[PDB]
């Protein structure tokens, strides 16, 4: 979960093209290759802001807490036994 | 009398390759009434 720890900035992905010559990936787009990386959302959505880039924002989703009981795969009358280990 | 010079255990030689299942047979109409978990399987 190392790559989940911080926020990036990327923008909306332009037209790349075959180049006649060697079918290489051709653009045209400067910021194809930029992604910003910030510590928090506020820092992106401060510097969207103040460079005049129309963002949107996604929210953060985290796994939620699981419940996990090692007993639980040899329960007596529930479902959740396990057939095999 | 006491004797301590024979082997008494001699009834194996004449066992069959039914025998513990036979005697499990057997023994099927002593037994307690099993307990349940209430459904037939954990697939159930």
């Amino acid at each position: 979960v190392n790559n989940t720890k911080k926020w990036k900035m990327e923008f909306d992905t332009r037209e790349r093209w075959e180049n006649p010559l060697m079918g290489w990936a051709s653009t045209a787009d400067p910021l194809s290759n930029l992604v910003l990386t910030f510590s928090t959302k506020e820092d992106a959505i401060a510097f969207a802001e103040k460079n005049g880039w129309s963002y949107d924002v996604e929210e953060r989703k985290v796994p939620k807490p699981k419940s996990k009981s090692y007993g639980a795969n040899f329960s007596w009358n529930k479902r959740t036994r396990v057939s095999t280990k | 009398p006491f004797d301590n010079t024979t082997y008494k255990n001699l009834q194996h030689h004449d066992y069959s390759t039914y025998t513990f299942l036979d005697l499990n047979l057997d023994l099927s109409k002593f037994r307690m009434p099993q307990p349940s978990s209430g459904r037939e399987s954990p697939r159930h």
